[PDB]
């Protein structure tokens, strides 16, 4: 009933990065898998929703994908803007609550 | 003796023989039949009894909250407030009611069902809304003037807070069939849409929001055939306690 | 009309302004037992006005969380007057039972009340094999309230709840509920201190809510006992 | 009451300007369904309906045999098989609890008077490889009340049955079938039961004795071969002359044990403690075909 | 065809078709 | 649409409320959550309540420390900590949850809580 997230993806000068989470049969199988980026000062920002979706004002960046587990945000540009810590969310069904899983991208 | 022979279908258990067999206590005498309240002789009397349906299947709902819908005042006019799949012999806001449940146990249906409509909200409350049914074919109805066009009834919150909307019985065939598709033309029944007739006024000093509860029933013109298994239950492995075989 | 009210037992009477009707359970009326029904060869005893009469609980209140509340019957009346007496000293007992809950607000108020009477409701636990043990079921003059009241604390639904003897409180209509429960039982008497043939629940399926200054909104529930017979008499239990 | 055999008949409509008349508003506070007709609330043609109501009947709804019991033992010699296992016989407390079809379909209502007629069905299968043949064999199944000792081991002088009602058969033959009648001290089976069987507060909750019917002690008459068989007998139940009282709202989450109504749901919707029904996206979205 | 002595083993009633559906559909008191 | 919250700052075992209001939308048909950031860790959810506030989820590692509460009336939701530590120190934001589960979309401005 955990989500696992690599803690670091680097290579920034304007690659396209992908960030990973590993869940099970409790969180990601069956739900919807959420992307937010998080900075240092500002609240959450949700980026993908529903494992594909974007959000108006978001970018075509961002594509976002899941394949029975192991969901997979992908980012194009790697940016200035883009530095930030990045989170993958979804509901758990044995916890009975919401799972983030935690990594920062540089 | 007796000549005789023997057919097919001789010393075969079939789980519907309706047959006599052999009494193991001879001579027993059973309590005397007293009266209960309450006697069933036919589940259609059953069915015949409204039963909220669980039109919030939303994720956002929980529990109870499944059991109501939330009108709020709208600032456009004309607006859909909810759907409701009318598939009774699949999953859906009718599943769990006492007539999809019975009628689960079928595979055919006929009949006219009964959908009620009960306003839980203020008394300071007003409203109109338009309750309409589709008849099969195309696509739900997304504009009221799409939904108009069927059957319906416009009614006006007031001192009866309930509304009924008679599903008739509209088909092709005697009956209608369950064989798991739902856009079969044996077994799809239409929709039933509520849209907002003039909107919901409410005061200041009301709640803003305010819940109808939704409820089915079926007329006594209604009948089920070819009974079944039930898919609403069922088991993996044998239950907790295991005395002693 | 049936918005006007008034039931009257014993030396005790209810008036309800804005009521809906009252419900008898499966159309039945109480009543005594007959002689083709008796089993019990010894006289019984009948205390009419003494038991036969309203009796109040509690009143317990309902805010933004609440999940229902129950009564076993007869046990939430087991010591109450000379009914609760009555059921102490004798060994069986028979009754039928008038129910009328009570719950007013004001025409700024929303919320629905389920009213339901359900005949023998075992009820199960959540997240146990063990079954609910005596103080689990056993509440008295208190009652009890739902842990999950979606599935009736029994694995059932509360959607279909309204095959059971049952009415509503919708406080923009009525405020009051009033159902007549008859005998229900599979034996002609039965003892009323292991074993309850009714359950009175009532459950907010519509939460409370206004935009007004909140008051404190209790709903009240009466009692009358109906027909009640007791056999085999004996010393008191406790 | 009324005698009604077909599904009633609809007929012809006329337009309504009806002042003070609302066969559509009604009050469901009262706790009455509606009593809106179809010819009150649309236009409507005269139908004759000839739609039967047989198979909806509690007698046809409920007479069906069902799989009660299913237990498998081992037909060997069982010298040094030192277990709880089934020698050569076992016991078992009728109960209709073990199966959820069965259970679930009488569970609908409160109280049920029916008799029960129990067919039992043997199936036997060699150990092992080294296959050479199924035996006929006799096997015994010998009713004891539920208040009353049974058979400790198979060669037991308890078998020789008295007075209690025994029945012997071959696998060979047709299943056995016998008819146990309405054999409870009340005028109704209690299917539910809010209460305690005895007197000293600790009693088991929802189970009386009033209501279980009694033991199956079934054995193999036979001696063990000199090879071992596994033997599978399964009951099963067909209630007769039903009576049906005060029916009840269907078990929606899977049944957790027999003895009781403990309920924990499925993992996610459907039929989950937080949802019994399947979730959709919105009430506004409709599992619809387009063109 | 029964030939046993005990009544209950007949075989099953299936022409029972009274009913009262008022029973549960308005239970009112009017 | 608008959301913000009120407190921040106590002594180590005490306790507060953080009482966020929401302004923009009817609020009694959305999920309201609340998340803290906890320097140095990561984003993690702690508690959630349903418009009937009749279901509250409460994230298991915080275990009975807090109480979210609802009220439909004056728009407004809280947590009310209670025997704070040190590691509860953070800053909490309420979100509203958009139809689905762990779906925010639009979040508060955040309250630093320091014990």
């Amino acid at each position: 009933s955990v989500l696992t997230q690599p803690p670091s993806a680097s290579g920034t000068p304007g690659q396209r990065v992908t960030i990973s989470c590993s869940g099970s049969s409790s969180n990601i199988e069956y739900n919807y898998v959420y992307w937010y980026q998080k900075f240092p000062g500002t609240a959450p920002k949700l980026l993908i929703y529903k494992n594909n979706q974007r959000p108006s004002g978001v970018p075509d960046r961002f594509s976002g994908s899941k394949s029975g587990t192991s969901a997979s945000l992908a980012i194009s540009g790697l940016r200035s803007e883009d530095e930030g810590d990045y989170y993958c969310a979804a509901w758990d069904d044995i916890l009975s609550g919401v799972v983030f899983g935690g990594g920062t991208k540089l | 003796g007796v000549p005789t022979y023997l057919l097919p279908g001789s010393g075969q258990f079939l789980t519907t023989d309706d047959h006599s067999s052999a009494p193991a206590l001879p001579c027993f005498n059973p309590t005397p039949e007293m009266h209960i309240p309450g006697q069933v002789r036919n589940m259609l009397e059953v069915v015949q009894v409204e039963s909220m349906m669980e039109i919030n299947n939303t994720e956002s709902a929980v529990g109870m909250e499944r059991l109501k819908v939330d009108i709020s005042a709208l600032t456009d006019v004309d607006q859909l407030l909810f759907n409701i799949p009318l598939d009774i012999q699949l999953d859906g806001p009718l599943r769990n009611t006492l007539v999809g449940n019975i009628s689960r146990y079928y595979t055919h249906w006929s009949g006219s069902l009964e959908m009620t409509f009960m306003f839980c909200g203020s008394f300071m409350a007003a409203g109109k809304l338009i309750l309409c049914y589709t008849p099969p074919g195309g696509s739900c109805p997304t504009t009221r003037e799409t939904a108009m066009l069927g059957t319906h009834i416009v009614w006006d919150f007031g001192l009866q807070s309930s509304v009924t909307l008679i599903i008739p019985w509209i088909s092709g065939s005697h009956y209608r069939m369950f064989n798991n598709d739902a856009k079969s033309t044996n077994a799809n029944v239409g929709y039933v849409t509520c849209f907002m007739q003039t909107n919901l006024i409410v005061p200041s000093e009301s709640s803003d929001t305010c819940s109808l509860i939704g409820f089915i029933a079926a007329k006594d013109d209604f009948s089920l055939r070819l009974m079944r298994d039930s898919p609403d239950i069922g088991q993996l492995d044998h239950l907790h306690a295991a005395e002693a075989a | 009309s049936d918005r006007v009210l008034q039931l009257k037992l014993g030396n005790s009477a209810i008036v309800t302004q804005e009521a809906a009707n009252y419900c008898c359970a499966y159309g039945e009326w109480p009543n005594y037992l007959p002689d083709h029904e008796a089993v019990a060869i010894d006289k019984p005893t009948q205390p009419e006005t003494a038991t036969d009469r309203f009796y109040t609980l509690k009143s317990v209140k309902w805010e933004t969380g609440s999940t229902g509340w129950w009564w076993k019957l007869p046990d939430a009346l087991n010591n109450i007057g000379m009914f609760g007496q009555n059921v102490q000293h004798h060994y069986l007992y028979r009754s039928g039972f008038l129910i009328h809950v009570q719950c007013n607000a004001t025409k700024f108020h929303q919320g629905a009340l389920l009213v339901v009477a359900i005949p023998e409701h075992q009820r199960g636990a959540h997240n146990t094999n063990t079954s609910p043990g005596f103080d689990d079921i056993m509440k008295g003059e208190e009652g009890g309230t739902f842990n999950h009241p979606y599935v009736l604390d029994d694995g059932t639904s509360l959607a279909c709840a309204t095959i059971f003897p049952h009415q509503w409180i919708n406080l923009r209509t009525n405020n009051s509920a009033t159902i007549v429960l008859p005998w229900m039982n599979a034996a002609p008497m039965d003892f009323p201190l292991r074993h309850n043939q009714w359950t009175l629940a009532i459950i907010p399926v519509v939460p409370l809510g206004t935009r007004t200054t909140s008051s404190m909104v209790p709903i009240t529930v009466s009692i009358a006992p109906m027909c009640c017979e007791f056999n085999g008499l004996r010393h008191a239990i406790t | 009451e009324s005698i009604i055999k077909t599904a009633t008949d609809t007929v012809k409509s006329e337009i309504n300007a009806e002042l003070g008349v609302v066969p559509s508003l009604n009050a469901v506070e009262t706790g009455a369904t509606s009593n809106t007709e179809p010819e009150e609330a649309i236009q409507t043609r005269t139908v004759i309906n000839q739609h039967g109501v047989s198979e909806t009947l509690v007698e046809n709804f409920l007479s069906r045999a069902a799989l009660v019991s299913k237990r498998s033992f081992e037909y060997k010699d069982h010298t040094s098989s030192t277990a709880r296992a089934d020698k050569n016989f076992f016991k078992w407390t009728i109960n209709t609890r073990s199966f959820v079809q069965l259970r679930r379909k009488l569970e609908l209502f409160t109280y049920l008077r029916f008799d029960a007629e129990i067919t039992i069905l043997t199936t036997v299968a060699v150990n092992g490889n080294t296959y050479v043949g199924l035996p006929d064999l006799t096997l015994q199944a010998m009713f004891v009340p539920t208040g009353a000792l049974t058979p400790e081991k198979q060669d037991s002088f308890h078998w020789q049955s008295g007075s209690n009602a025994s029945v012997f058969f071959k696998i060979s033959d047709p299943p056995a079938r016998i008819t146990i009648p309405f054999m409870c001290i009340n005028s109704a089976y209690s299917v539910f039961y809010d209460g305690f069987a005895g007197f000293e507060k600790n009693g088991l909750y929802g189970i009386n004795p009033a209501d279980t019917i009694g033991n199956l002690c079934v054995r193999i008459v036979n001696e063990h071969q000199p090879v071992g068989f596994t033997v599978t007998v399964r009951v099963y139940m067909k209630p007769k002359h039903i009576k049906a009282w005060a029916p009840r709202p269907p078990r929606t989450l899977p049944y957790m044990s027999i003895a009781n109504a403990n309920y924990k749901g499925k993992e996610r919707a459907p039929n989950a403690l937080s949802a019994i029904i399947g979730n959709r996206d919105s009430v506004k979205t409709m599992p619809h075909n387009i063109v | 065809i029964n030939f046993y002595k005990d009544s209950y083993a007949a075989s099953a009633s299936k022409q029972d078709f009274s009913q009262d559906p008022s029973k549960f559909t308005e239970p009112v008191v009017e | 649409v608008q959301l913000v919250e009120s407190g921040g700052g106590l002594v180590k075992p005490g306790g507060l409320r953080l009482s966020c209001a929401a302004s923009g939308f009817t609020f009694s048909t959305y999920i309201m959550t609340w998340v803290r950031q906890a320097p140095g860790r990561g984003l993690e959810w702690v508690s959630s309540i349903s418009t009937s506030s009749v279901y509250t989820f409460y994230a298991d590692s915080l275990k009975g420390r807090f109480t979210i509460s609802r009220d439909n009336a004056k728009n407004s939701v809280y947590l009310q900590m209670n025997s704070l530590r040190a590691d509860d120190t953070a800053v909490y934001y309420c979100a509203r949850e958009e139809g689905f589960r762990a779906y925010n979309l639009y979040w508060g401005q955040g309250t630093l809580v320091t014990v």
